[PDB]
C-alpha cells in the first residue's frame, strides 16, 4: 500500500562542480639543449670527442 | 608596349640562388613575428624556387586554434 509520506526522501548532492577528464593538457613542457642535457650522474653525456 | 618593370624574373645567372636568399630572409623576418604571440622553436627552414617550408615546434602539444591563428 502506498504512503506518500513514508515514501517521500531527500537525496543529497554537491552543487555545481565540474570534471576534467584529460589531464595532462593542462602541463606544457619542455627540454634542455640537448647538448647540454644530463643523465643520473649529474655528467653531461654525448661528451667525449 | 614597353612597361616600368623593375622587379625580378629569370633568365640570369643570378635568379635562382637570390630568389632562394631573399625568399629565406623574408621568412626569417616574418618568423619573427609569430614570436609576439607564440612561444616556438624553429626546427628547419627550406627554400627551393616555387615554394618554401618552415616546421616549427611548441612548448606543447597543437590544437586547431593554433594552427588558425598563426595561419591567419
Amino acid at each position: 500500500q502506498f504512503d506518500f509520506r513514508a515514501s517521500m526522501h531527500m537525496l543529497t548532492s554537491n552543487l555545481t562542480f565540474t570534471v576534467y577528464s584529460d589531464l595532462l593538457a593542462f602541463v606544457s613542457a619542455d627540454t634542455v639543449e640537448p647538448i647540454n642535457a644530463v643523465a643520473f650522474d649529474n655528467m653531461r653525456i654525448m661528451n667525449e670527442l | 608596349k614597353k612597361i616600368q618593370y623593375g622587379a625580378v624574373a629569370s633568365g640570369e645567372k643570378q635568379t635562382k640562388a637570390a630568389n632562394s636568399i631573399a625568399n629565406l630572409a623574408l621568412i626569417k623576418t616574418v618568423l619573427s613575428r609569430i614570436s609576439n604571440k607564440y612561444s616556438f622553436a624553429t626546427k628547419i627552414i627550406r627554400v627551393d624556387g616555387d615554394d618554401n617550408y618552415a616546421v616549427l615546434q611548441f612548448n606543447t602539444e597543437v590544437t586547431k586554434q593554433m594552427v588558425q591563428d598563426v595561419s591567419n
